[PDB]
């Protein structure tokens, strides 16, 4: 099924998911096609920020969400 | 054009905006020590009258503060994952790199507003619900590095 991704830069990308996609499949899902480290992803939905080990189907995440992209910064 | 900002609420307390401009056309850049408290010397920098490369060691004090009131809370402390106890002893370490961690508490802590603008300008983190012109604004670049701004006089 398909998804959204607004990244920090502000570029809405589409996905292909699972249901049953963990949000770290997920993150890997964005490093494949856009480059953005897994580790320094915050994903975002619904006001929350999605954990690592659980999945799309748990935050009731359908078809044609879109998610939120921030980064971890640090220096 | 500061003043057109159009910032969007992902989670409370912090927004994501991505104007396209110069830095240098908006702000002059305070440089900061190339060591590990950049981040710590960048806020001192802001907050701190009379500040030296010595007053980053308030800031991490309120950090840590902020810390025992907001850090399990914290959702980007959920990628650090570490308890209170282990994460203070780390980020209060020698030359430990601060973070949007840190901003979104220091906020708080402080009462004010962190916006931090990673590069040109690719986009804006702010942490705190006020406006630039009122906001300790800071410049993240190198993926490893930050630095103070302030807004030149004539956009004040």
């Amino acid at each position: 099924m398909q998804i959204f991704v607004k990244t920090l830069t502000g570029k809405t990308i589409t996905l292909e998911v699972e249901p049953s996609d963990t949000i770290e499949n997920v993150k890997a899902k964005i490093q494949d096609k856009e480059g953005i480290p897994p580790d320094q992803q915050r994903l975002i939905f619904a006001g929350k920020q999605l954990e690592d080990g659980r999945t799309l189907s748990d935050y009731n995440i359908q078809k044609e969400s879109t998610l939120h992209l921030v980064l971890r910064l640090r220096g | 054009f500061l003043r057109s900002l159009d910032w969007t609420q992902v989670i409370a307390g912090q927004y994501v905006s991505n104007p396209r401009f110069n830095i240098s056309d908006y702000f002059e850049i305070v440089r900061q020590p190339g060591d590990g408290n950049c981040f710590y010397h960048s806020i001192a920098e802001l907050t701190m009258p009379n500040k030296t490369d010595h007053s980053y060691h308030y800031i991490k004090r309120l950090t840590e503060s902020a810390a025992r009131k907001y850090y399990q809370e914290e959702p980007e402390a959920r990628l650090v994952g570490l308890s209170l106890e282990d994460y203070l002893k780390r980020m209060l370490s020698d030359n430990e790199w601060g973070s949007t961690l840190e901003a979104s508490m220091l906020a708080k802590e402080m009462g004010i507003t962190i916006i931090i603008w990673t590069v040109e300008v690719e986009a804006g983190i702010k942490f705190g619900d006020g406006d630039v012109f009122t906001a300790v604004n800071l410049l993240h670049s190198g993926q490893t590095h930050f630095d103070a701004l302030r807004i030149l006089p004539q956009f004040e």
